């Protein structure tokens, strides 16, 4: 696969965004609002879920 | 479940199966109860195998290669000792009565005291 | 006052006209010290001439290049401001590893680990720099994965130099045998390499750098096969005759970057040809499967931790124009994955960017391949690449990355507590 | 775009029928479900840009 | 009298599935292509042989290494 | 005899122009002595090319 | 080798069972699963995807 | 507005595509300046290079 | 290539999610997928 | 002369006359091109712009 | 014209200043002059950084990306008034003569 990484971009389909990338986009104050979706993932300060 | 656009196959799929009341065709569902929806996706393909060892191979559109699995070309004892479901012996934590509700496993702890 | 050296670092890393041979000399030397001593005055003339024609300071992409320059080239024969600049870069390294450590309370050790490797991840040998040139000293829990089984039998790691080892040169694409130049990295230069490749580089480039490698087995064989290299003594009538004698490719590579008024071109390419005896191997993507320390193992003890590093590869800041037929991009981390460079190198990645223009984001939102998609298992999560694309180019914005690498262990809580941090 | 904006605004898809549509013209409905618990009583705040 | 848009139900006409609405052959050409892809598997890999090759090259490599350890300590 | 494989590993395998003879190149003789001891890897001749290139590099050192 | 090979040759038996039954019917497989279809859709590409899919399952 | 067809005066509506299309009486220049400085804060460029 | 359907006249659908979804990807998506199947071999 | 149907309206040209020759004043022309789509109206305010 | 006058030339074309900042950047210029064109393209990159919202625009609702809806400086329908080459994608665009 170290050689074959052009074969991954041979396809024309995008990647789904992960939850941790879906958490970084929220600004500091509305993160506690119901407009956030990934609050049910956030459970512990020491462990991502 | 073989997914060609991502080149990822699937090996262990548990699925519930039933028949429609209106037509004799099959309906597949999740083991929770959710309807399995991969059959609409055209790029994917699926292979179903039954507890009585029948055989379906469904490309999208519900059309199915239908057969039985052949195993007469394999020896009995090799298949019997290579993999086999296991019947348990009685140890600490299980009931002497058969089919009773099991209590908690012994679970020796690296977190608590041994006591 | 390390500000103007960091300004020069920012203007030499974000510059689009980086000279091309800095990557090939980086993969050529592999940070091997006597190899650097052989090529010493060549790179001295190179950095002096290239700095005088253009205010960028070259070889800044590699940690190994700048540290060997500052340790061995420091005798003289250069204008002293450049040696001061390199000494300020290593002093910046020393300052941020003083910040990352706890100099107040680092007495003794625990479970045969020093306490400073428990509080911040810049000192643990489990975390690796993305651009590895030599194996470290400490591989206790570490599993190095080139293929299906990790390379725990230590007998598949050997390489000799200067002996004409012909089978390993035919096995430069063989993934299973590993070839290292038996200079095991100690702990402090492991810390400095982790600083340079984890922290300083994306903080200066705003995560616009990339990582690539060369197909040098088929690159040098039409680069040194001209008989001016082979029939060397133990010409120079005109520069055009040297140009046709050296071949077309070596002309625009080494036109003005190393040819001062005292040496001709064919002399300089002979001196760079001296260093080919340490050729190394192709680029590999290794996977580190080390678990955590014993403190953080107390929660989720079966948490394996995968971390993809590069071997014999080069951190790059631009697309090398004349090496696109012999190079290949490796975006393998949330740092060093610039979609512009990977678009410029390979065609299908450029096709993928032109069909999905929203993947031009430099903040780690670029899709990594499937063998690098363990972002929950990575040591450096998406907050880091989210932060580094918009951080300023300031020394405190450098040291803030080492600040965010403070570990969450109970002993790190004790240590940050007793220092009132 | 209606599938994206409603998800971005946190609004579910419209669920209705033919006999439900004519009954919105005459009377309407209690389409907004009551909250599970309200300590502040009922709420009202309109908008004018 | 104005052209406001409203939420109509998603209507798309299809064929209800039956027990004999049969999918036809792929115009006899990919039928033949799948026949060639079927019959070419009589000569080729076997997917259980490869593990035997893995253990065989492993045993060969370690055994020649033990032979080298034997002969290097044979000339004292 | 020996000459056909030597002209292989000089002209056919190594792709050398013939005017670099033996007498102009002694370390070439020290390398063809071991190049002929193996029989594989004559498809990837560029490995042999860069092997002799790094050999003429390491021989032409003052140290 | 046989003790390893048992399930793999069972998989091979399944694969040429598929090959024999697609040679048996002539290649016009019927429907057994309840899902609607569309006539105005080229089935050659989903047939090619089926070939590629059974290939990738054999790999 | 009122567009002028051939011996005709008709009404004409046209979307203002971007935020600068608002008149300065409703949204002045220094408001745009302060908005850009707010955005420059948001991307951490409030000291510009 | 085209299937032989038992029911002659076609029928609309209410498009329930509890109904199995019906092959909604049009022919340009199948063109993209045949390109993906050609390039992944 | 069809100015309403034109993409860039008049007051861009009206602001650019007395616009000072500073780099931040250039960015005012950049951020005056923020579209007024409903998708822009949720994308702008999500970062509290 | 930077020595006997005090104005840099070819500062009225993007298509000029990119080729100046890239292909005249390989040599044959005093780097004081080159850093002005480097600062020009860095200014342009800095101000197209402020156009989109790089912390938010990761998605595709249509063939257009997320960033082409927030600002007009990121969609193919908006054209500069001076062109040398036609754009890559002209879906909603039609040119007329």
């Amino acid at each position: 696969a170290a050689r074959r990484i052009p074969h991954f971009y041979r396809v024309r389909r995008e990647v789904p965004r992960t939850v941790n990338e879906m958490k970084q986009d929220f600004v500091v104050t509305d993160f506690y609002k119901v407009g956030n979706i990934t609050l049910y993932t956030e459970l512990h300060p020491f462990f991502d879920f | 479940v073989v997914r060609c656009v991502r080149a990822q196959v699937d090996l262990g799929v548990e699925v519930r199966a039933a028949r429609c009341p209106r037509t004799g065709l099959w309906i597949v569902r999740d083991r929770r109860g959710r309807l399995r929806r991969w059959l609409s996706q055209p790029e994917v393909c699926v292979l179903y195998v039954t507890p009585d060892l029948d055989f379906y191979w469904v490309l999208p559109g519900g059309f199915a290669v239908s057969s039985r699995v052949t195993l007469h070309g394999l020896a009995q004892r090799a298949l019997r000792d290579r993999f086999q479901n296991f019947e348990a012996v009685l140890a600490r934590g299980m009931h002497v009565e058969a089919g009773r509700q099991e209590p908690e496993t012994p679970r020796v702890s690296g977190r608590r005291l041994p006591f | 006052d390390y500000e103007e050296t960091l300004r020069l670092f920012k203007t030499t890393v974000t510059s689009p006209n980086y000279p091309e041979l800095c990557y090939l000399v980086d993969v050529l030397v592999h940070g091997n010290v006597d190899a650097f001593l052989l090529i010493r005055t060549f790179v001295a003339r190179c950095i002096v001439n290239m700095f005088h024609t253009r205010q960028l300071l070259v070889f800044a992409h590699s940690y190994a290049l700048v540290t060997l320059i500052a340790e061995h080239l420091a005798d003289g024969a250069l204008p002293p401001q450049l040696l001061f600049h390199y000494r300020n870069l290593v002093a910046v390294l020393r300052l941020v590893t003083r910040i990352s450590a706890l100099p107040g309370l680092n007495n003794g050790q625990l479970a045969e680990e020093p306490l400073s490797a428990y509080v911040n991840a810049l000192h643990d040998h489990r975390l690796w720099p993305p651009f590895v040139t030599h194996l470290p000293r400490n591989m206790e829990g570490v599993q190095v994965v080139a293929d299906r089984q990790p390379l725990n039998p230590a007998n598949i790691e050997a390489r000799h130099h200067g002996v004409s080892d012909v089978p390993r040169l035919g096995a430069m694409d063989a993934d299973e045998p590993l070839f290292v130049d038996d200079y095991r990295a100690t702990d402090d230069e492991w810390t400095l390499q982790k600083v340079f490749y984890l922290c300083l580089m994306p903080a200066m480039t705003n995560n616009r750098a990339c990582g690539l490698g060369l197909n040098l087995k088929t690159l040098l064989v039409d680069l040194f096969y001209r008989p001016a290299f082979l029939l060397m003594p133990a010409p120079e009538d005109s520069i055009a005759a040297q140009r046709q004698a050296v071949g077309e490719m070596l002309t625009e590579l080494v036109e003005d970057v190393a040819t001062d008024a005292h040496t001709p071109l064919l002399q300089a390419c002979r001196e760079l040809f001296l260093a080919v005896q340490f050729v190394g191997e192709h680029v590999k993507v290794l996977e580190v499967r080390a678990p955590l320390d014993h403190a953080q193992r107390q929660g989720l003890p079966d948490f394996i931790s995968r971390q993809h590093v590069l071997y014999n590869g080069c951190c790059v800041v631009t697309a090398p124009k004349t090496l696109i037929e012999y190079s290949l991009p490796v975006p393998f981390h949330r740092f060093y994955s610039n979609p512009t460079i990977c678009a410029a190198l390979s065609d299908d990645i450029k096709r993928y960017v032109t069909e999905f223009p929203h993947y031009h984001r430099h903040d780690g939102g670029f899709p990594l391949p499937t063998a690098f998609a363990h972002e929950y298992h990575n040591w450096l999560r998406s907050p880091f690449s989210r932060y580094s694309a918009t951080c300023p180019n300031v020394l405190h914005s450098v040291m803030t990355l080492a600040a965010m690498l403070y570990k969450i262990s109970p002993v790190s809580l004790v240590l940050q507590t007793k220092a009132h941090i | 775009v209606d599938r994206w904006i409603r998800h971005a605004a946190g609004v579910e898809r419209p669920q209705l029928l033919d006999t439900e549509t004519i009954s919105m013209l005459t009377f309407g409905s209690m389409s907004e479900r009551n909250a599970a618990a309200t300590v502040h009583g009922q709420k009202a705040a309109c908008e004018l840009i | 009298s104005l052209l406001h848009t409203f939420w109509r139900l998603p209507v798309a006409v299809f064929f209800e599935p039956h027990e004999e609405n049969v999918l036809r052959c792929p115009e006899r050409v990919l039928r033949r292509l799948l026949e060639d892809a079927a019959v070419t598997m009589r000569g080729g890999g076997w997917r259980e042989d490869v593990l035997m090759d893995r253990v065989r090259k492993r045993y060969l490599r370690q055994e020649l290494r033990d032979l080298g350890h034997r002969v290097q300590t044979y000339c004292e | 005899k020996r000459d056909e494989k030597h002209r292989h590993v000089v002209n056919v395998v190594l792709e050398l122009p013939t005017e670099i003879s033996e007498a102009t190149h002694p370390v070439l003789a020290t390398m063809l002595s071991k190049y002929t001891r193996m029989s594989s890897l004559f498809n990837d001749k560029c490995a042999f090319k860069l092997d002799l290139l790094r050999m003429v590099a390491v021989s032409r050192t003052r140290r | 080798r046989a003790r390893i090979a048992v399930e793999y040759v069972l998989i091979r038996a399944v694969r040429d069972e598929i090959y024999a039954v697609l040679r048996r019917d002539g290649g016009a497989l019927p429907q057994r699963f309840a899902c609607h279809v569309s006539r105005n859709m080229s089935w050659r590409v989903v047939w090619e995807l089926c070939r590629h899919a059974l290939a990738l399952w054999m790999d | 507005t009122h567009c002028q067809e051939n011996s005709e005066t008709v009404a004409l509506c046209t979307p203002r595509i971007v935020i600068g299309n608002l008149p300065d009486g409703l949204a002045p220049g220094p408001f745009h300046e302060l908005r850009t400085w707010e955005i420059m804060e948001h991307m951490r460029l409030r000291p510009p290079p």
